[PDB]
């Protein structure tokens, strides 16, 4: 009678599924050194299976089925993927799959997040032909993305041309987006920046223009949002109206010169609800007080002593 | 435009310009700005800035000049010089010109702060104009270890050019009107004894 199960495996020592709805499971990326659920989840099925939710799990190396997320095919009507910190995965492979199967009819949500920096991907848009005599393949990125509500990437190292390629493309659909979340991902680069290779650049006003009616963003971790940077999100304020919270926290780099010009231009559209810059080292108490004071935002959080961001059950589902 | 003697505590945080002579300049060492760290397992590059009252203009929080050795995750981190920046920096004391000490009293001094290119611009004895923040640093005992109750705070000249001098410079720029009036001189046939009498 199980519809939604879950797992934390806080430890170690040493077919249909008709009925399932949600499954979560967690680990101790320390204690746990392989996958537990591996053989059921790609040999069986979960036909109804709407939410998954898998974090701090070690892939096997010596099965290319589960590295491939080959098993990941046997769930239509997959509302929402969740997939964090899990170690030996990797957004290549997943992008792979994404490309050669119309493999969800709707995904609401998506969140990857690996955790160890693994080479460069971009969009990969090589739409490969047998023969000019026969069909060239058609990509599953448009009707596997189109979907989406939230999109959630933070870590993945997901280079910036390839996100302006998926709003592009309109595979990432915009008019149905609502949150996006970037962070920590250090192969993005902004447009003002003398330094990068091209196919790290984020041209952030083709993506505004693109995706406008988004509510939330998240750049936390994003040390290359220095304040320069920050002048793209100025001039591009025109596009994000429907931005409602905005996370930033944890940037090294952030001046309050910034912070405080984006909320004033922003004024030109009424506070932004919330804003985030827990951590951020560089923005003046006195500008914060500012902020608060002049009511720029309706909510401001300034806990500069707060060492981490990943709030378990909040933010996070990898374990502790 | 002051002298280390008439320098007040009323031109603290100012901008000011300061004539004297330069002596007891320090070695010159470089000065922990940023470190990188390769993390070997999470293969990210991890960097740290680092602060004190001379690096910077206004009273940033100061940086312990500790090195980073492990990640967020625990995993080992090695430091990664060459990527790491140091700027040079090097102290040097501007004493008061004796020619314009008051009767009776000996020449004053104050200390300069120099960085990067500013460095080795100078030598003792040179005599100089600095340009410069006149600044106060560090706690001036009121940090409770210290019981002592009348010592001051510590000042500076964080430094931005240095000119020196010979002004009554050390080197004398040349037109080419003195290029010219040179050479005319130099072929008048008595001009060792005109040089010599002058």
């Amino acid at each position: 009678l199980l519809k939604k199960i879950e797992l934390i495996f806080v430890n170690s020592l040493v077919v249909i599924y008709s009925e399932l709805e949600k499954i979560t499971l967690i680990c101790d990326k320390k204690k746990i050194k392989n996958f537990p659920l591996c053989r059921a989840l790609l040999r069986g099925q979960f036909p109804l299976l709407q939410k998954l939710t898998i974090t701090g799990v070690t892939f096997p190396m010596n099965n290319q089925d589960i590295m491939n997320f080959q098993w990941l095919l046997n769930f239509p009507d997959l509302k929402e993927l969740w997939i964090e910190d899990n170690d030996n995965c990797e957004l290549s492979k997943f992008l792979q799959l994404l490309k050669f199967s119309n493999v969800w009819k709707n995904l609401e949500k998506l969140t990857f997040r690996e955790n160890k920096l693994y080479p460069i991907v971009n969009l990969d848009e090589d739409q490969p032909v047998t023969n000019d005599d026969e069909v060239p393949s058609m990509l599953f990125y448009k009707e596997n993305l189109q979907n989406l509500e939230k999109l959630d990437l933070m870590g993945t190292s997901i280079s910036g041309s390839a996100l302006t390629r998926l709003c592009e493309q309109e595979y990432l659909d915009g008019r149905k987006l609502r949150s996006l979340n970037i962070g920590n991902c250090p192969n993005i680069q902004f447009p003002n920046n003398h330094a990068h290779t091209a196919r790290m650049i984020l041209d952030v006003n083709a993506v505004l223009k693109r995706l406008s009616k988004l509510e939330e963003i998240n750049l936390s971790h994003l040390s290359s949002l220095n304040d320069s940077t920050m002048k793209s999100f100025i001039i591009n304020v025109p596009f994000l109206e429907n931005l409602k919270r905005l996370d930033i926290s944890h940037n090294f780099e952030i001046t309050g010169i910034s912070i405080y010009e984006f909320l004033k231009k922003f004024q030109m559209d009424q506070p932004l609800a919330y804003l985030n810059i827990d951590g951020c080292s560089q923005v003046s108490h006195i500008t914060v007080n500012m902020i608060r004071a002049q009511n720029l935002v309706t909510q401001v959080d300034c806990v500069y002593e707060r060492d981490v961001w990943r709030k378990f059950g909040i933010n996070s589902y990898s374990y502790s | 435009a002051l002298s280390p003697r008439t320098l007040t505590a009323q031109h603290l945080n100012k901008l000011v310009s300061v004539e004297g002579i330069v002596t007891k300049t320090s070695l010159v060492r470089p000065k922990l700005i940023r470190s990188v760290h390769y993390a070997a397992k999470t293969g990210r590059f991890h960097y740290r800035d680092y602060t004190d009252a001379t690096t910077t203009l206004t009273t940033r929080i100061p940086t312990p000049a500790i090195y980073p050795t492990e990640d967020t995750e625990g995993n080992k981190l090695t430091t990664e010089y060459g990527y790491s920046t140091f700027i040079d920096h090097q102290r040097i004391t501007v004493q008061e010109m004796p020619e314009m000490a008051p009767a009776g009293q000996l020449p004053r001094s104050i200390d300069v702060i120099l960085d990067d290119d500013l460095v080795d611009k100078t030598k003792p004895g040179d005599r100089v104009n600095v340009v410069g923040v006149f600044k106060s640093l560090g706690a001036g005992g009121m940090n409770q270890s210290n019981s002592n109750t009348l010592i001051g705070f510590k000042t500076l000249i964080l430094g931005n050019t240095v000119y020196p001098l010979h002004a009554r410079a050390a080197r004398q720029m040349l037109t080419d009107f003195d290029i010219r009036n040179i050479n005319k001189l130099s072929k008048k046939k008595d001009i060792f004894d005109i040089l010599s009498q002058s």
